[PDB]
């Protein structure tokens, strides 16, 4: 993602991906900082956000049987 | 609801461009897909690119393919892959929506001014990006040579 | 938004009295100009953004603006010279 | 699911558009119709995406493929119309 | 030589363009000069600009030496 | 200008030619004051004028033609790569407007729009090659192919011209659309589309996660897509129909001119935003149903044109077999045989283009060449044998670099099929060329003769072919050089 | 605004000027920038001229590459001088002057 937000200022994505490049092309070492790539694609897509809430309602629910 | 609604109409109303006979029926039915589609974007929040679906899809492009089907008139010569991404649980079930529904943090600090997507839209695309606003220049004077150098004698 | 929905309630409405007032009784010539508007269409659609933002863009905004003018009024000259517009 | 939702749209009319053009082969204005609807489903999620991810270019791309699809169908009809004739 | 080299091959195109159209081979005797001067020049050229790349290629591969060295 | 647009004076340069050769065509067309004289010819060679104008000030300015790093990168980046591609387009463009300027008197169609758009469809691929992010690539691509929309159907009293333009232009659309909706997919899933980013976001790490499986669909149909523009052997429907349908000049064009820059642009992103098995994958496959295509299809044809289109597809394929694996070696063979193709072509179109008019369609109409004409007879069959394979010649020495590299590279496969393909390819070219002194059926002596222009071209190429092998040192260096500075 | 000029390759000759404006580059021309500019000139005129005996308009062919001549020829010789005035070119005189 670039900086331009639908509504002109810094996109909800973007400070993750400064990091991430910045690490990605100033220490070149192999693959050290793809730890920040599944930040930043968690911030596109929250995937493990929901996933951690779909799992907080699926035992919630199967508490619920008792 | 609502959005259901459009995605049914635009749905079946392709289904009709696609199958439906009487080519005029077709273009009709063309209409209403991009009707509601434009519908569908103002539901999603950009209004700009709803009016635009409008005016050029709609009353411009439209109106071409009506013209000309007019003309000649008488030239008469899944479910399973919807289950497959609906059942991935990394879609949030709808009850967690519900309590959360009230925990949204507004930030009221980057609202204070408002740029509608039209005003910031023209900001990135004549500033930045400047040459991907000059070649749809160069094609769109190449289609309309084209259309000179190939229908008119 | 919040402005559509009476919009689209001033729709149905309009529809019911329509039928209210309804029921109370019981060729290279068009090609080419339409070529020409789905093409001069798009300019108008270009220009809106243009319109608003020239306050937060210099000249550059300008002149990148009347080059593109430029670009299609030589397409318009073409045009004309052919006389597709002559009718 | 909302994105879900969009997105699925999108996938769908996209397919109506290429069963279009694929099965019918002899109506160039079904043709070039149903190409017109590759391009909008192509239009459509990318509006989706840039508003899904806060993010503008997709909106900038989705302007010019507007402009593109107005040049092809534009020329397109021209060839057409310049087939009827004879 | 490779003057003589690129005379040699101007004029051989030249009586080739001479001879795929049917007319004789030397039909303007006073094209054939320009064409063993374009042949001269051309291949005189040509010899400049390899060597000149094949210097600027071995830069680049001692430039890429440094780029594996901090492999190791 | 402002010291930046030193970075583009090329492109800005073609373009202003082209408007200017624009107003002045239409005007002076319709000028009632001079009779009505259609400008084709004079239209012509001053866009000739300006293309070499261009190539002049591009070779000569690179070292600060790339002077806008940043301020540009936002769109391209211009490399050494960048650069010889892009003298090659011009050169290629060059070659085909000289060769065709005879075609358009002798057809006698009158549209000098003709010739603006050819520089036009030149700037938009000098685009397409500087081309650093997906969507200017599309735009890039989406120009080139309606210029090329609009040249197919010229001649309205015609037959096959409006069949063979609309086929093209459904496929040409088709193509897009793909191609499209893989941009769509890979924006999606990525959150970018500028292939620094594409890069730095799936390199190493194509290591399978919850929402990977959407970089894949995008990557594979923009693989579907712009394969469909390398005519794509599975996909090449319609492509000889359309080779024989459009006219020569245009279907030269075609052959020659995009399918460089398209293989510069695929390329390019091969290099950055590929798998370690996906696209090299898509492509194994197309290279072994090309080359077995174009033999088992070359082998019975009796149309000039179309057997041209099969040769092609079967030259491509070649090349895509070179495509194969990744390093230094074998892509420095694949882009020497990209040029090779490219002057083999432009010699081929130049023969079958003056042999024209009295052989309107057949391929019987080799009627005593040998003896009608025997110097053009030789010179058509050492542009085939070339085009096929035979002891020192120019597509010889390329097929073997190519397969050297293949061996060397780890691909024990490509060799078996791409060599009995050729075989086959050399058996039935070789059964042609000796059947030119059994018999005579037909005999089409011909008004025809090569004016000068197509002579001379012919004559420059025809002599590079044979005399290739006595030293092929700058070429390896210079290719050696661009594939190094790819990536590296 | 990114205006800034900075190359991926690099002056290898001496950098008298980064980024002259327009007025000190065109007055800066030299003999051999003129001459290129004349020589362009002189051939698009020439061959617009015959390609227009060709159709009777051997004046507004030559008018019309005259414009192309002085358009390509302009810009060849700002090209070089501009070269010569950052470094990408051989600066011996430009050096002696900004010496
Ligand atoms: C520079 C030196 C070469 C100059 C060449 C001048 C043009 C030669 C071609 C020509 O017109 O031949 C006559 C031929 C045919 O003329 P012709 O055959 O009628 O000439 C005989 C004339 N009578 C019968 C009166 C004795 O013209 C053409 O084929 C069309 C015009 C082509 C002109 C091309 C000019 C520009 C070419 C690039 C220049 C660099």
């Amino acid at each position: 993602a670039s900086g331009w937000g639908i509504t002109g200022n810094k996109g909800r994505c973007y400070d993750f991906w400064m990091d991430f490049s910045e690490c990605m092309s100033r220490c070149r070492e192999p693959k050290d900082c793809g730890l920040l790539r599944e930040d930043y694609l968690e911030c596109l897509h929250h995937s493990k956000e929901f996933q951690r809430r779909n799992r907080i309602y699926k035992e919630e629910q199967r508490k619920i049987r008792a | 609801m609502i959005l259901s609604v459009l995605s049914s109409l635009a749905l079946v109303s392709g289904l009709m461009v696609v199958r439906a006979k009487n080519p005029v029926h077709s273009v009709l039915f063309f209409i209403l897909v991009f009707c509601d589609t434009s519908g569908l974007l103002l539901l999603l929040g950009l209004d700009f690119s709803a009016m635009i679906f409008l005016v050029v899809y709609i009353g411009a492009i439209a109106v071409l393919f009506l013209f000309v089907v007019m003309m000649f008139h008488i030239q008469i010569a899944l479910w399973w892959e919807m289950f497959f991404i609906l059942d991935n649980e990394t879609i949030p079930l709808l009850p967690t929506q519900i309590n959360t529904t009230s925990l949204i943090y507004t930030v009221y600090a980057g609202k204070v001014r408002s740029w509608t997507n039209l005003e910031t839209l023209g900001n990135l695309l004549y500033t930045y990006y400047f040459v991907w606003f000059l070649v749809p220049s160069l094609i769109l004077l190449v289609a309309m040579i084209g259309a000179i150098v190939l229908t008119m004698h | 938004m919040s402005e559509f929905a009476p919009i689209c309630i001033y729709l149905v409405i309009s529809l019911l009295v329509s039928l209210i007032l309804l029921g109370l009784p019981f060729d290279i010539r068009f090609y080419l100009v339409s070529i020409l508007f789905i093409i001069f269409d798009p300019e108008v659609t270009f220009s809106f953004p243009w319109a608003v933002s020239l306050n937060k863009i210099d000249p550059f905004g300008s002149w990148s603006m009347m080059a593109f003018l430029l670009i299609l009024t030589i397409g318009s000259l073409y045009e004309w010279k052919r006389g597709a517009l002559d009718w | 699911m909302d994105p879900i939702k969009y997105f699925t749209f999108s996938m769908i009319i996209f397919i109506l558009g290429i069963r279009g053009i694929l099965l019918n082969r002899r109506n160039i204005l079904i043709m070039l119709m149903s190409i017109e609807l590759m391009l909008l489903a192509v239009n459509s999620n990318f509006l989706v995406f840039s508003v899904s991810l806060d993010d503008m270019m997709g909106q900038s791309f989705a302007l010019l493929v507007l402009t593109v699809a107005a040049a092809e169908s534009a020329i397109g009809l021209a060839i057409f119309v310049i087939t009827f004739r004879v | 030589s490779a003057t003589t080299i690129g005379a040699l091959l101007g004029l051989g195109t030249q009586m080739y363009s001479n001879a795929l159209r049917k007319l004789p081979y030397m039909r303007h005797p006073w094209e054939h000069v320009v064409g063993m001067g374009l042949g001269a020049v051309f291949v005189n050229q040509l010899l400049k600009w390899e060597a000149q790349v094949e210097q600027d290629l071995d830069k680049m591969l001692e430039k890429a030496k440094a780029a594996n060295e901090r492999r190791y | 200008m402002f010291n930046l647009f030193l970075a583009v004076y090329p492109e800005i340069f073609i373009i202003n030619a082209t408007f200017i050769l624009l107003i002045h065509g239409v005007v002076f067309s319709t000028s009632k004051k001079y009779d009505y004289p259609p400008l084709v010819s004079n239209v012509g060679w001053l866009g000739l004028l300006s293309v070499l104008i261009t190539l002049l000030l591009l070779a000569a300015g690179a070292p600060l033609l790339t002077i806008a790093h940043l301020f540009r990168n936002n769109l391209f980046r211009r490399d050494n790569f960048t650069y010889f591609c892009q003298i090659l387009l011009l050169l290629s463009t060059a070659g085909t407007i000289s060769m065709c300027f005879d075609f358009f008197e002798q057809e006698r169609f009158d549209a000098f729009e003709f010739i603006v758009l050819i520089l036009l469809s030149t700037c938009s691929m000098l685009f397409m090659i500087s081309a650093y992010d997906s969507i200017a690539m599309y735009l890039a691509i989406e120009l080139q192919s309606l210029c090329f929309y609009v040249m197919a159907a010229s001649k309205r009293k015609s037959e096959f011209s409006t069949e063979a333009g609309l086929k093209y232009l459904i496929l040409g659309a088709f193509s897009s659309g793909i191609l499209l909706f893989g941009c769509s997919m890979i924006y999606g899933s990525t959150g970018a589309t500028h292939f620094d980013q594409l890069a730095k976001i799936l390199t190493g790490y194509e290591i399978t996660g919850a929402r990977s499986s959407g970089i894949f669909m995008g990557i594979l149909f923009i693989a579907v897509g712009s394969l469909f523009k390398i005519t794509a052997v599975p996909f090449h429907m319609w492509a000889p129909d359309i080779y024989e349908g459009s006219p020569t000049p245009v279907t030269a064009f075609l052959s020659i001119a995009p399918k460089i820059s398209i293989f510069a642009n695929i390329s390019r992103v091969s290099i950055y935003g590929s798998y370690g098995a996906t696209l090299q994958q898509i492509f194994c496959f197309c290279s072994i149903a090309s080359m077995i295509l174009g033999a088992l299809a070359a082998m019975a044809q009796t149309k000039v044109k179309r057997l041209l289109a099969y040769s092609s597809i079967g030259h491509v394929g070649y090349i895509c077999t070179g495509f194969s694996c990744g390093t230094i070696e074998g892509i420095q063979s694949l882009l020497i045989g990209i040029f090779i193709y490219a002057l083999m072509t432009i010699d081929a179109f130049a023969i079958v283009l003056a042999l024209r008019q009295t052989r309107v369609k057949y391929i019987a109409d080799l009627g005593a060449l040998a003896k009608t004409n025997p110097i053009l007879a030789i010179t058509f069959s050492i542009t085939m044998f070339s085009y096929v394979g035979i002891p020192p010649l120019a597509g010889f020495c390329s097929k073997f670099y190519l397969f050297f590299a293949a061996l060397g590279c780890g691909a024990y496969f490509l060799a078996p099929v791409g060599v009995v393909t050729s075989v086959i390819g050399c058996f039935y070219y070789i059964r042609l060329a000796k059947r030119m002194f059994f018999d005579t059926p037909r005999t089409w002596i011909l008004y025809e003769p090569m004016d000068r222009d197509k002579s001379l071209l012919l004559a420059m190429t025809s002599s590079f072919i044979t005399l290739f092998f006595p030293y092929p040192s700058p070429l390896f260096s210079v290719t050696h050089q661009m594939a190094l500075s790819l990536y590296l | 605004m990114n205006t800034d000029i900075t190359a991926s390759t690099k002056p290898e000759y001496p950098v008298v000027d980064r980024n002259p404006p327009f007025t000190k580059v065109v007055g800066n021309f030299s003999t051999l920038d003129y001459l290129r500019f004349v020589t362009i000139t002189g051939v698009s005129v020439t061959v617009g001229y015959l390609s227009g005996i060709k159709p009777g308009i051997r004046g507004p062919s030559m008018v019309t590459g005259g414009l192309i001549g002085v358009m390509g020829g302009f810009m060849y010789a700002y090209q070089n001088s501009a070269g010569r005035l950052m470094g990408f070119f051989p600066n011996d005189d430009e050096v002696a002057r900004h010496n």
